């Protein structure tokens, strides 16, 4: 029980706070959204030609 | 750093201290019981600083000190919500346990087990109290279940005795019921609001559906024992004195209405959830209180009262009063547990009798019971500034001056006359009139500790009510002007119930005998609920359990498929493939048709 | 031990295939089944229904 | 006299010497699959001026 | 991950070497030792699993259950040598070797990253398990149950088979990373389905599934006390294993090939519930315990969503625990008096304290009280079920009135009432099965303390 | 204290009124806080100056790890496997950070809700606000993805709702 | 309870427990004393105004009619003596009997306090096992060769005999054990 209560941390619980508290705080910063709802960048996506 | 975060942290941990003490060489001791009672008061008395900041500066907080986990969105953490109904209800609980402790170390005296049952009642008021102070949901289903799971082991205390065992499984059954509709919230609130504590749920639901709020309301029946869900706590008196006069009567039952005044942001905007809710509780507390004036045991009728005065707590929240709610909880604890130590007081004295068709003249022989007993007769029918005036008398006021259902109005004002009626069938028949009891006569209160707890008890139902009133923020806006004929509609009901229950108390002294009728029949026999329905659904349930579900289906027509029929058609096969005589005639012409079959299906098509 | 034998296993060797019996096992053993096939399969379609319309209130629905 | 107590007590040995080999093993595992090391797009660094691998 | 696999082997011999009045010790020691070794597995990544080799790997589901085997083994050892005293030494070696192969199978069949060495680890599972059911058992039907026991699995691990290799001949790999990141869609025709059907069967039997269950109370009721720990602590994960680790293909096509196994498991989570509450045998009712529970998991399977999942994985772990609990409990009594029924001994709290003690804690965390882990799970699962159908709430809330019933019934009549007259050799419990007891219960709460170990990868 | 950020959990600068006592009687809170801070603030306050001169004589550090960036899903071919598996990884951790940040959101939502008291419906509207568009592209992004979600599933998502977003804003222009 | 039941009940028996019931509902009606000694010397005298009955059979219908009536105007809530079978402290103490055999399996160090009242135990005990046989022997011999017809038990009668089958009777726990 002691040898798992202090297993560390190698599920990045703190890392992803930490990680999202820098992205918040630059985000609030320059005004831009907390989140975009495209996780992909348009830009590197090619859509079919048509789509009639 | 403010102490009153650490004091109301402290007030809760400290009651834990004799349940980590348990397996020491204290519990083997005499002094346990003591030991307990002690830390019970010290608790008390040291929670009784953050009501006095709270009182002074109107200050609040919530504490969220352990994350226990965290789901991908929601965070699950140790909270504790410590406004006005926490910092309130804790003082409290800890005078009415305070109290009832040291009630029962005179009750229990003769029991081998003493120990164990003050180790019991400290687990119970440990899980009241989380169930209080509990911030977020789980926390709150925690508090829930724990002290359900306490008071089904303290029902069944006698386990040898099977009426107690049954009464138990009873309390368990109901209790459940209402869990379905706590999970249904639960899941509700989770899945369109995603987090289970008060404040996102408060931020996130302006004008909160009918499925939440409606599972809130089936577990707060179940919780309360409300009509659809009320003969276990009257069953519930299977156990000790002291179990009844603290968990069934003044702390763990009001638990049910508590989490409505919880959730009370959320039915303030929903009308039907409301309506429901005000016709729920005036059921309730019409039936209980016309099942209590009939009574013959003296533990059943204080039972039925208290579920009569949880309806009127329903009847309150319906209308959109959840603080004058909260108060009659408050109001009602005292002289509920003080009355139901009386009883106890009665019935140690006469040899273990509850009947009281047994009890005769007390009023002299039992002089301080006698006016403990009275003050909280008079206390509970909400006599001019005692304590159950400040929170009973607001109640009818509020009830007759809102835009109410008509039907839920009468059946209050009717079952506040009846609860007048059955204090003075409680008073007449316990305490006047001639000796009835058996002839040795062992009548004795002159025990320091029962009249320690029930002076105490009795000095809160005096007083609690002004000094509560006149030191708590004004979180309503009170009635002004009423027609005078309005203003006295408690007391005059009062007044003639008193007297109706007078006139027919004393017709039984007269040399006539007639049988009973109908009406009386249904009262006494609690509307022949409990002789219905705990004999045809169980019936029922149990019999297709067994008949169907068990023989016909696992044990016959599962078989009959899948196993039995594989087993039958392959013995068969194989009985017809292996039995032939070994005669080579037969068998060299089986070889002549197929060496002709595969000479012309197989080879003529190539 | 005679009715612990009787309510266990002396109920198989018992059994015949009747009328009853296959009415009873057909009703309770299939008719719920269908019975909340049907009432579970309604409610989804419904609720697909009115998310393809966009009309169900999915806002806060984060967890599922 | 530890004859007896050794011939008495020497299947004490098994398990942990079980347990020394499998990791002796596992470490000859990871031997075999190092086509990759320090060649990921993720963690390619530069060596130290005195380390020669950056893992075993 | 030899440094676990290695150490059992190496129990092999230990016991076969052992002097004749060493082999619990031994075993028992060096069972403890391997338990604590494979505690660091728990030690597992938010992003990937612990790829050991080409051949074992670690995910965030499978190390609680390898923790679980390692721990179940020492306490079947401690529960099996009081009736094993009058057996000869070369028999009890026999025993010890078949619960020590049946958990190196277990072991290398949590962390087999092919599907086909997991399916031949997942048969070869069930040699050991029908031998110490058919050698060990006390009863004559102990025979019908072996066979039960076997063509029930068998009958739904081939068609699986098949459609394992057929499956290689269309992808060419069945490496379990390489299905999951080249995952393909299954389109809606006659094949796919029956290919569904073939990769699903096999872990439905397993479970059980409702309806293909009657295996189960004959096997788990017939066997020997190890027979059962292992039987319901382990054997039927290995269905919900499976099962989570091969819908990874199944998609989209379970969406609605899934329904008839969802109704078949909240209707007969219901009936099994049911079927409780009249049981006059105490180990009956422990295994149609077994089954409601099961059906739960399967339903937040068949689902499959995160939170379903998570409340799978707690609630196969905490059912695990229980159950082995319970079934040691009642072994207890049998050892006593030499019989199953129920009301014949009664009013036990009077004559072992102690003992009703830990009938009153297993039995707790059978109605899951919170906020142990099987209420976790069984939360998770409900409020899954809930976002899948408002009505589900209704089923399920039944159930937990249910549960709770017979529960309390169990304990109602086996410890409270007065004690049988004429039943006058109850003897005082002794340290050996105290210390099982225990040793079953905290880890339970121990967990609670930390859930997030036996919330799986999701 | 400045154990975080101020500009990730804001709070308002804390206006507190100061003592206006009106009466002749004194305050039991003021000699009941009295006597708790010389019974309590004191003793522990010095225990924990002793363990933090402990600590100040041995001060050693911690680093928090740095992940670059490697390409996406979207830039890999379709069976190479090595490329799959480094996005995938990447995807994963975004997915993490995402939810972090939608905790740290609902945290700010919860406290601004406890802060302002009687008045927290018209004082929350911005935290409101917030968690309103957060949640609004947190869903977008990875609802309904089900268990046995990738980076793959996620970018079909994507595709289909720039697909359907296109068709309406041609349809709409044909208007 | 200590009593063996005969085969049936007797008219006499009937009319005798139906006036016992009647007058304990009466009582539970009339809960005063004067008042219910007035209707208890009514319902007296309403039972042997009919006791003189020479007619058998009208003597049954009577005892039908009465016990109609009384089925009709019974108390619902009759008073029950605490500890009878409907009381409120019916199987209180159930829980606190533990049978004597339990002694058997004491430990040495608890059996070295009480060295007197475990002397005292063996004494009983060799009693117990000197008496079995000849309380065989005595049930042998008075039993009717087709089995015995009632549950009652002979006394002893020679010389240092014990009443056959005395030991379960003789050992009950207590009444109030603990
Ligand atoms: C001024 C403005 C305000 C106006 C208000 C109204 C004006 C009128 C003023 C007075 C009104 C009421 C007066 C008292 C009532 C009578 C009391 C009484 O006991 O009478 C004796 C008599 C029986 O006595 P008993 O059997 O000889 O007693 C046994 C021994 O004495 C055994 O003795 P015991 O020691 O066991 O004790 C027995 C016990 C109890 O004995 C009993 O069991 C009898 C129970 C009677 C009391 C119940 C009252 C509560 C009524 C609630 C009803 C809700 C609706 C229910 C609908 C049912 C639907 C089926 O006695 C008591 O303890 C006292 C009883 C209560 C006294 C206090 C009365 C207060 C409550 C009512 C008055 C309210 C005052 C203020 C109003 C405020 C409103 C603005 O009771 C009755 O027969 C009448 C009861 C009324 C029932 C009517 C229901 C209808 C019945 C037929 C149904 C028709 C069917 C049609 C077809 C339908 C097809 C579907
Ligand atoms: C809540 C209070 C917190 C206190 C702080 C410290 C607590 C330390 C406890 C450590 C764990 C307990 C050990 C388990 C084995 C039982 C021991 C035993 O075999 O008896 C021999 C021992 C020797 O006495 P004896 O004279 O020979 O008499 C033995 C006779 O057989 C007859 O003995 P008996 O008649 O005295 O009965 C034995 C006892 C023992 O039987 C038990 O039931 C204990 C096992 C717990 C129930 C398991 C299923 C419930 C699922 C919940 C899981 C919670 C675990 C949390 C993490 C635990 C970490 C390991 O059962 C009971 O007394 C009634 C049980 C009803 C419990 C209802 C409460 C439900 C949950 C309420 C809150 C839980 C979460 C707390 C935080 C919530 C948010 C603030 O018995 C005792 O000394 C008394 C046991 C003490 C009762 C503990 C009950 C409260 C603790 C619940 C969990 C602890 C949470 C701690 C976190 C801080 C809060
Ligand atoms: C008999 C008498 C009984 C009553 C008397 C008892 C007296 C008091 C003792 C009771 C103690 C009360 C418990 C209260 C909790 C305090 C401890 C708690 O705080 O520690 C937890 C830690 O608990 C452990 O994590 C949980 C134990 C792990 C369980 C594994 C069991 C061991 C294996 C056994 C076999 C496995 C079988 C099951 C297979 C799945 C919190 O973890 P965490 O919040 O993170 O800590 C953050 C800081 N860290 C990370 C730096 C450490
Ligand atoms: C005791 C418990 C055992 C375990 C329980 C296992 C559960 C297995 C049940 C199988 C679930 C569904 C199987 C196939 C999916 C649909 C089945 C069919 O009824 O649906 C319609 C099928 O239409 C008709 O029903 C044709 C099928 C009728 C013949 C099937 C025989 C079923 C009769 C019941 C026999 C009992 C089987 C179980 C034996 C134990 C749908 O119309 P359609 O869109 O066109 O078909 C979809 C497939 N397409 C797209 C390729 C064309
Ligand atoms: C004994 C007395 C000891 C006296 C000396 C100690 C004095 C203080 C020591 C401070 C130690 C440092 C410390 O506590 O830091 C907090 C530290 C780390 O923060 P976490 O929130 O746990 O991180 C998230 C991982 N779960 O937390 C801890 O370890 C302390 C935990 C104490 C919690 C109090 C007990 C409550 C738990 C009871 C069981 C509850 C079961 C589940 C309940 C569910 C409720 C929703
Ligand atoms: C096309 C062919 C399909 C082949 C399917 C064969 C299934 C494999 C199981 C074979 C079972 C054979 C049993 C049999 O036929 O004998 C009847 C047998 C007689 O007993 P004996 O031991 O032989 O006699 C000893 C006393 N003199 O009766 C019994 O009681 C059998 C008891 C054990 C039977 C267990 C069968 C369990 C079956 C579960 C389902 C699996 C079915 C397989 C097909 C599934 C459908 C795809
Ligand atoms: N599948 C989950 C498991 C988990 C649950 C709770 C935690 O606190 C952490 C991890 C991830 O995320």
């Amino acid at each position: 029980s002691t040898f798992v209560a202090y297993l560390p941390d190698y599920r990045m619980q703190e890392w992803a706070r930490r990680e999202a508290e820098r992205l918040v705080k630059y985000r609030e910063a320059n005004g831009l959204p907390l989140m975009e709802s495209n996780c992909f960048d348009p830009n590197k996506i090619q859509l079919p030609e048509d789509e009639d | 750093m403010n102490p009153f975060a650490s004091l109301t942290l402290t007030t809760l941990t400290i009651l834990t201290i004799p349940i980590m003490m348990s397996n020491s060489n204290i519990y083997k001791t005499n002094l346990y019981p003591n030991y307990v009672k002690t830390t019970v008061s010290y608790a008390f008395t040291l929670s009784l600083v953050p009501l006095l900041m709270f009182m002074h500066t109107g200050q609040e907080m919530i504490i969220s000190n352990w994350h226990w986990m965290t789901l991908q969105t929601v965070e699950l953490s140790l909270s504790f919500k410590m406004d006005y109904f926490s910092v309130m209800f804790i003082p409290v609980a800890l005078f009415v346990t305070w109290s009832i402790m040291e009630f029962s170390m005179w009750y229990m005296h003769s029991d081998p087990f003493i120990n164990r049952f003050f180790k019991y009642l400290l687990l119970f008021l440990i899980t009241m109290m989380i169930l209080v102070t509990a911030n977020n949901l789980f926390q709150l289903f925690i508090g829930w279940e724990g002290v359900g799971i306490m008071s089904f082991l303290l029902i069944g205390w006698w386990h040898g005795r099977t009426d107690a065992n049954t009464a138990a499984l009873q309390a368990i059954l109901y209790n459940r019921i209402g869990d379905i509709g706590f999970v249904l919230s639960m899941a509700w609130f989770l899945t369109h609001s995603n987090a289970w504590d008060l404040q996102q749920i408060f931020m996130l639901n302006n004008e909160c559906p009918n499925m939440p709020l409606i599972g809130l309301l089936l577990a707060a029946a179940g919780k309360s024992a409300q009509f659809g869900l009320h003969p276990w706590l009257p069953s519930a008196m299977e156990g000790p004195t002291p179990v009844s006069a603290l968990l069934h009567s003044s702390t763990m039952v009001v638990a049910g209405v508590f989490l409505l005044i919880r959730f009370y942001p959320l039915m303030e905007t929903n009308k039907l959830v409301q309506t429901m809710t005000l016709c729920l509780g005036a059921i309730t507390t019409l039936f209980t209180a016309l099942c209590a004036i009939t009574q013959n045991d003296i533990k059943k009728i204080v039972a039925f009262s208290t579920s009569s005065q949880l309806g009127l707590m329903m009847v309150t929240i319906g209308i959109n009063q959840p603080h004058l709610a909260f108060l009659h909880i408050c109001m009602h604890a005292f002289f509920k547990a003080m009355l139901f130590m009386c009883s106890g007081s009665i019935i140690h004295s006469l040899n273990d009798e509850q009947d009281i068709r047994k009890m005769g003249g007390l009023y002299k022989a039992m002089p301080f019971t006698t006016t403990a007993l009275i003050i909280g007769s008079l206390a509970l029918t909400g006599m001019p500034y005692l304590t159950g005036f400040y929170s009973k008398d607001l109640i009818i006021e509020a009830v007759n001056m809102s835009y109410t259902n008509a039907w839920a109005l009468l059946m209050t004002l009717i079952a506040t006359s009846l609860t007048a009626a059955y204090s003075t069938r409680i008073i007449f028949f316990a305490f006047l009139g001639k000796p009835r009891f058996p002839p040795l006569v062992l009548i004795n209160e002159n025990n320091p500790l029962l009249i320690n707890s029930i002076k105490r008890l009795l000095i809160g139902s005096i007083f609690a009510g002004f000094i509560i009133s006149n030191n708590i923020p004004p979180m309503t806006v009170p009635n002004t002007t009423m027609p005078l004929y309005m203003k006295m509609t408690a007391l005059i009901v009062t007044i003639m119930g008193f007297m109706l229950a007078l006139e027919l108390n004393n017709t039984t002294y007269y040399l006539k005998f007639k049988y009973p009728s109908q009406t009386y029949k249904f009262s006494n026999m609690l509307g022949y609920y409990p002789s219905i329905m705990h004999r045809l659904p169980t019936y029922h349930n149990l019999s297709m359990s067994q008949k169907s579900a068990s023989s016909l289906l696992d044990l016959i027509w599962l078989e009959t498929i899948l196993p039995k029929t594989t087993s039958f058609i392959q013995m068969k096969m194989s009985i017809m493939v292996s039995n032939q005589k070994g005669l080579i005639k037969l068998y060299f012409l089986s070889f002549l048709i197929t060496i002709m079959i595969s000479m012309t299906l197989f080879n003529y098509h190539e | 031990i005679r009715w612990t034998y009787a309510r266990s296993a002396n109920i198989y060797p018992n059994f015949r295939p009747t009328p009853k019996t296959s009415l009873l096992g057909a009703l309770f053993g299939i008719g719920p089944l269908f019975f909340w096939y049907y009432v579970f399969k309604t409610d989804r379609d419904k609720k697909e229904k009115l998310i393809q319309e966009g009309k169900l209130d999915q806002t806060f629905n984060i967890s599922y | 006299n530890v004859l007896q107590i050794v011939r008495d007590h020497w299947v004490h040995i098994l398990v942990p010497v079980g347990f020394v080999f499998g990791c002796y093993l596992d470490r000859r595992s990871d031997e075999k699959l190092t086509a990759f090391r320090n060649k990921s797009l993720l963690f390619k660094r530069e060596l130290r001026p005195n380390e020669e691998v950056t893992w075993k | 991950m030899l440094k676990i696999i290695i150490p059992t082997t190496m129990l092999l011999p230990m016991t076969w070497m052992s002097k004749h009045n060493m082999i619990w010790i031994n075993a028992t020691v060096h069972s403890l030792l391997i338990s604590l070794i494979s505690l660091s597995l728990l030690n597992q990544l938010g992003e990937n699993s612990l790829n050991f080799s080409l051949t074992f790997f670690s995910d965030s589901l499978s190390a609680p259950l390898l923790v679980l085997t390692t721990w179940l083994l020492p306490l079947m050892l401690m529960a099996s040598q009081s009736h094993l005293s009058k057996e000869t030494t070369t028999r009890k070696k026999l025993y010890i070797t078949m619960l020590i192969l049946l958990q190196l199978f277990l072991i290398m069949t949590f962390t087999a990253t092919e599907l086909i060495l997991f399916y031949i680890l997942f048969e070869a599972t069930l040699v050991p398990t029908l031998i110490i059911i058919t050698r060990w058992g006390n009863q004559t039907e102990r025979l019908n149950a072996g066979l039960y026991f076997l063509f029930y699995t068998l009958a739904g691990s081939l068609p699986l088979l098949v459609a394992l290799v057929y499956i290689q001949n269309t992808t060419g790999s069945l490496n379990f990373l390489i299905i999951h990141y080249w995952s393909h869609p299954l389109s809606n025709s006659w094949s796919n389905i029956f290919m569904w059907l073939a990769c699903i069967m096999a872990f439905m039997v397993k479970m059980p599934l409702y309806g293909l269950h009657l295996w189960l109370p004959k096997a788990h009721v017939e066997a020997p006390i190890a027979g059962s720990m292992v039987l319901a602590a382990v054997l039927l994960k290995l269905g919900g294993y499976g099962m989570m680790r091969i819908t990874t293909i199944l998609n989209p096509l379970t969406n609605y090939m899934a329904y008839p196994f969802l109704m078949l498991s909240m209707w007969g989570m219901i009936m099994t519930s049911s079927i409780c509450l009249r049981q006059t045998d105490l180990k009956s009712l422990i295994a149609y315990s077994s089954v409601s529970h099961m059906a739960l998991v399967i339903v937040a399977i068949m689902i499959q969503t995160p939170w379903s999942f998570m409340g799978a994985t707690a609630l196969m772990i905490a059912h695990g625990l229980t159950s082995s609990m319970l079934f040691c409990l009642a072994n207890t009594n049998y050892e006593r008096v030499h019989s199953r029924t129920m009301i014949l001994a009664r009013g036990l709290q009077t004559l072992l304290p102690l003992m009703a003690t830990w009938w009153l804690v297993a039995s707790l965390t059978n109605l899951a009280l919170p906020p142990s882990i099987n209420l976790i799970g069984e939360l998770f699962i409900i409020t899954a079920s809930f976002s899948w159908s408002n009505i589900t709430i209704i089923l399920m809330g039944m159930n937990m009135m249910i549960t709770a019933l017979y529960s309390l019934y169990m304990l109602i009549t086996t410890q409270r009432g007065k004690y049988t007259h004429h039943i006058n050799n109850i003897k005082p419990s002794f340290t050996r099965e105290n210390a099982l007891m225990a040793l079953h219960i905290l880890p339970l709460l121990l967990l609670t303390l930390n859930p997030k170990m036996i919330l799986g990868p999701l | 204290p400045d154990s975080w950020d101020k500009d990730v959990y804001p709070e308002p600068p804390r206006r507190t009124p100061a003592p206006a006592p009106q009466t002749s009687l004194p305050n039991p809170v003021t000699y009941l806080t009295k006597i708790f801070d010389l019974l309590v603030d004191r003793p522990v306050t010095l225990a924990r100056e002793f363990i933090e001169q402990q600590h100040a004589k041995n001060r050693y550090y911690y680093y928090h790890r740095e992940f670059r960036r490697v390409p996406d899903i979207t830039e890999c071919e379709e069976k190479d496997i090595l490329c799959m598996f480094e996005a995938e990884m990447q995807w994963r951790r975004d997915y993490k950070v995402d939810q972090e940040i939608v905790n740290i959101i609902q945290e700010r939502l919860k406290a601004c809700q406890q802060r302002e008291g009687e008045s927290y419906r018209q004082n929350c509207a911005k935290e409101l606000e917030q968690f309103t568009q957060v949640s609004k592209a947190f869903q977008d992004r990875y609802s309904d993805l089900g268990a046995h979600y990738s980076a793959r599933k996620c970018l079909a998502k994507q595709k289909q709702r720039m697909l359907a977003e296109r068709k309406a804003a041609k349809e709409a222009a044909a208007a | 309870a200590f009593s063996a039941p005969a085969a049936y009940l007797t008219h006499q028996q009937k009319v005798l427990r139906l006036y016992k019931r009647a007058l304990r509902h009466l009582e539970s009606w009339c809960v005063h004393r004067d008042k219910y000694r007035y209707f208890a010397c009514l319902m007296r005298a309403r039972f042997d105004e009919h006791k003189n009955e020479k007619d058998m059979v009208k003597a049954t219908q009577l005892l039908r009619q009465a016990e109609e009536e009384f089925w009709y105007g019974q108390h619902p809530q009759p008073y029950i003596f605490p500890e009878s079978p409907g009381g409120t402290s019916y199987e209180r103490y159930e829980c606190y009997k533990v049978p004597e055999w339990c002694l058997d399996d004491w430990h040495p160090s608890e059996k070295a306090m009480y060295p007197d009242y475990f002397a005292k135990r063996e004494q009983w005990k060799r009693l117990r096992r000197e008496s079995w046989e000849r309380e065989v022997k005595q049930l042998q011999e008075e039993t009717p060769p087709g089995g015995p017809r009632t549950e009652a038990l002979p006394p002893a009668r020679k010389e240092g005999d014990l009443p056959p089958l005395w030991w379960h009777i003789v050992t009950r726990p207590r009444e109030r054990p603990m």
